[PDB]
C-alpha cells in the first residue's frame, strides 16, 4: 500500500521504491526506525497506522513472554 | 520488456483467481479429527459445508457450516463470507481491466490510468481479502472451543487450499507492484 | 491453583489487524482525493 | 421410603390439596419426614416442626463463567478509555 | 438479585413444587415480587420438577439459565465433579 | 537507538534486517525475565545436604 | 468489651483486625460516617 501511495500522489523524486518500501516498514516493526520519512498526508497515514500496529504486538509479545516465566517460577515442585 | 512485465502481472492475477476460488469451493480448509468413546473420525470443513468422514465406508456426510456455529459468532460469519465473495468478484474486476492492459487490447492512449484504477482494485481486493481470511479463523476457533456437543475436534490444524488461500493474497501483491512498476516507468 | 501457560491466540489481538486495514483503506481514500484536487487546480 | 410422587410439597390454591411429602403426612400415609423441608407458615399450619437442625438461605447457582472470546477492541483493555482520550487530547496540544 | 431484576439476558427459575417457589409467590419485597412476576410471565419452561434436572438445565445452557435453590444444596454441587458451577452473591433470606 | 546511517545494499539490508530481529527478541527476553525475579522470588538455601 | 469499642479497633488497625458481629448491627455501621467498614460474605448462621 505504501508503495502504491507514493506513486499516485503528487506530494519530483520518490524515495519509496519497491526495494525501499519493504525496508522502511521493517524498521518500524522492529522499532529501530529508518532514514526516509513519508511526506504525503496519505503516506503519513499508512506510516502512522502501521506504527500503532507494532506497538500493540510487541507489547503483547513482551507481556506474554513475561507471562510464561512468571508461571515457570510458581510451579511449586512438590516436596513433601 | 515493458510488454513483458504486463504479461507476468496478468498471469499472476490468474493464479490469484484460481487459488482463491479453489479455496472457496473446497471444503478442506481445516483438517480435523473427532472421536466417539476409541473410534476416531477424520473430517474437513470450509465456510459452507462441513463434510465428515464416517466409518464403514467413505462417509462424507456434509453438514452446513453456517448454522453450525452459535449465534453471535454466526453473525460475524455472515459478514465473513460476504467479505470473501466480494474478494473474489473484485479480483474479477482486477484482472479483467488487466486484460485491457494488453497492447493488442482496447487502447494505448489513456491506458496508463486504466492500469492505475485496476491495481487500486487489486489492493482493495486483498485488503478485504485478508480480513475475510481473518474473520473465518477467529470464528472457527470459537466453534472449536464453544460449539454444539457430540463433536469436539482434537486438532484445529489448517490444511491445504488455505495455505493456497494465503498464496492467493500473496500473489495479489506481487502482480500489483509490478503493474505499479509498469505505471511508474 | 491450576493456571496454564497459554500463548496469545489471534482473537486476543484481533481488532488491531482490523484497524490496520481500516487505516490502510483510509490512506487509499486520501491518496485518491489528494491527486484529484491538484489535478483540478 | 421414597415419596411416591417425588415432590418436596405444594398445595394447589384452587383445589386446596397438598401433594408431595407434605400431602403424605397430612393425610396420614407416611409417619414422619426427616428430610430437606423448609419451615414455612403454610407448612406450619398443616404439620408441626421442631427446632432447626440446620440453617440456610436461598442462593443462585449459575454456570461458572469461563473466559469469553475477547472483543474486537479488547487490545485496549489494560488502559482506561479515559486515558486514551486524554492522550489524544494531549497529542493535539503538544503538536500545536 | 438486583441485577437479575435489572436485566433478563439470562433466564432464571426455581423448582416447580417447593417452598422456594412458594416463598416468591407470597413475597412483598419490591425486588422479589418483580422476580416472581417474570417467572410466570414469559415461559419456555422456566420451572423444573427436579433439582438435578435444574442442575442439568444450567450446565447445558452455556450460562443462559440460573437455578435458584438452597445454600447447602448449592455447596454440594460446587464441591462435586466436574465443579462447573458457583455461588453468586449471598443468601437472599433466612430459612430453616 | 537506530543510528542516522542506513544500509543501501540488498545483502547489507539482509544484515540490517536479521540483526534487528535479534534485538527485539533479546531485549524483550530481558524485560520478561527481570519481571520474573521481582514478582516471584525464591530465597535459595545456601546449603542443601 | 462492648460493640462500640470493638468496631473502633477496626477503624484503627488498618484492615489487620476483623471483628465478627451480627448482620443488622453490621448494616447500621456501614450506613454511618466514615462508612469505612464493609460487610463481606453472607450469613454464617441464622438466628432471631
Ligand atoms: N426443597 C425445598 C424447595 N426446593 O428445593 C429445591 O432443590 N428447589 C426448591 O424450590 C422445600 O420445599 O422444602
Amino acid at each position: 500500500v505504501l508503495f502504491l501511495v507514493s506513486r499516485f500522489s503528487p506530494y519530483s523524486t520518490n524515495e519509496f521504491g519497491i526495494f525501499n518500501s519493504l525496508w522502511f516498514s521493517l524498521g518500524a516493526f522492529m522499532q529501530q526506525g529508518c532514514d526516509i520519512s513519508p511526506r504525503s498526508l496519505s503516506g503519513r497515514i499508512v506510516g502512522g497506522v502501521w506504527w500503532f500496529f507494532t506497538l500493540i504486538i510487541i507489547s503483547s509479545y513482551t507481556a506474554n513472554l513475561a507471562a510464561f516465566l512468571t508461571v515457570e517460577r510458581m510451579v511449586s515442585p512438590i516436596e513433601s | 520488456s515493458r510488454r513483458g512485465r504486463a504479461l507476468l502481472a496478468v498471469a499472476l492475477n490468474l493464479l490469484a483467481l484460481l487459488f482463491a476460488t479453489t479455496a472457496f469451493l473446497t471444503t478442506y480448509w481445516c483438517q480435523g479429527t473427532q472421536r466417539v468413546p476409541f473410534q476416531l473420525r477424520r473430517f474437513h470443513t470450509g465456510i459452507w459445508y462441513s463434510c465428515e468422514e464416517e466409518l464403514g465406508g467413505p462417509g462424507e456426510k456434509c453438514r452446513s457450516f453456517i448454522d453450525l456455529a452459535p449465534a453471535s459468532e454466526k453473525g460475524v460469519l455472515w459478514l465473513s463470507v460476504v467479505s470473501e465473495v466480494l474478494y473474489i468478484l473484485l479480483l474479477v474486476v482486477g484482472f479483467s481491466l488487466m486484460c485491457l492492459e494488453l497492447l493488442h487490447s482496447s487502447s494505448v492512449i489513456d491506458g496508463l490510468k486504466l492500469n492505475a484504477f485496476a491495481a487500486v482494485f487489486t489492493v482493495l481486493s486483498g485488503l478485504l481479502g485478508m480480513v475475510a481470511h481473518m474473520m473465518y479463523t477467529q470464528v472457527f476457533q470459537v466453534t472449536v472451543s464453544l460449539g454444539p456437543e457430540d463433536w469436539r475436534p482434537h486438532s484445529w490444524d489448517y490444511g491445504w487450499s488455505f495455505c493456497l488461500a494465503w498464496g492467493s493474497f500473496t500473489c495479489c501483491m506481487a502482480a500489483s507492484v509490478t503493474t505499479l512498476n509498469s505505471y511508474t516507468k | 491453583s491450576k493456571e496454564k501457560t497459554s500463548a496469545l491466540s489471534l482473537s486476543n489481538v484481533a481488532g488491531v489487524f482490523y484497524i490496520l486495514v481500516g487505516g490502510l483503506g483510509l490512506a487509499m481514500l486520501v491518496a485518491l482525493i489528494e491527486f484529484c484536487y491538484k489535478s483540478r487546480a | 421410603t421414597i415419596v411416591g410422587d417425588g415432590k418436596y410439597g405444594a398445595r394447589d390454591a384452587d383445589t386446596k390439596i397438598w401433594n408431595g411429602m407434605v400431602g403424605e403426612l397430612v393425610y396420614g400415609k407416611a409417619d414422619i419426614a426427616i428430610a430437606p423441608l423448609t419451615i414455612t407458615l403454610v407448612r406450619e399450619e398443616v404439620i408441626d416442626f421442631s427446632k432447626p437442625f440446620m440453617s440456610l438461605g436461598i442462593s443462585i447457582m449459575i454456570k461458572k463463567p469461563q473466559k469469553s472470546k475477547p472483543g474486537v477492541f479488547s487490545f485496549l483493555d489494560p488502559l482506561a478509555y479515559e486515558i486514551w482520550m486524554c492522550i489524544v487530547f494531549a497529542y493535539i496540544g503538544v503538536s500545536v | 438479585a438486583e441485577d437479575l431484576s435489572k436485566q433478563t439476558e439470562i433466564a432464571y427459575g426455581t423448582l416447580d413444587s417447593g417452598s422456594t417457589k412458594e416463598f416468591f409467590r407470597r413475597s412483598k419485597i419490591a425486588v422479589f415480587d418483580k422476580m416472581w412476576t417474570y417467572m410466570r410471565s414469559a415461559e419456555p419452561s422456566v420451572f423444573v420438577r427436579t433439582t438435578a434436572e435444574g442442575v442439568a438445565r444450567v450446565r447445558k445452557s452455556k450460562g443462559k439459565y440460573a437455578y435458584l435453590l438452597e445454600s447447602t444444596m448449592n455447596e454440594y454441587i460446587e464441591q462435586r465433579k466436574p465443579c462447573d458451577t458457583m455461588k453468586v452473591g449471598g443468601n437472599l433470606d433466612s430459612k430453616g
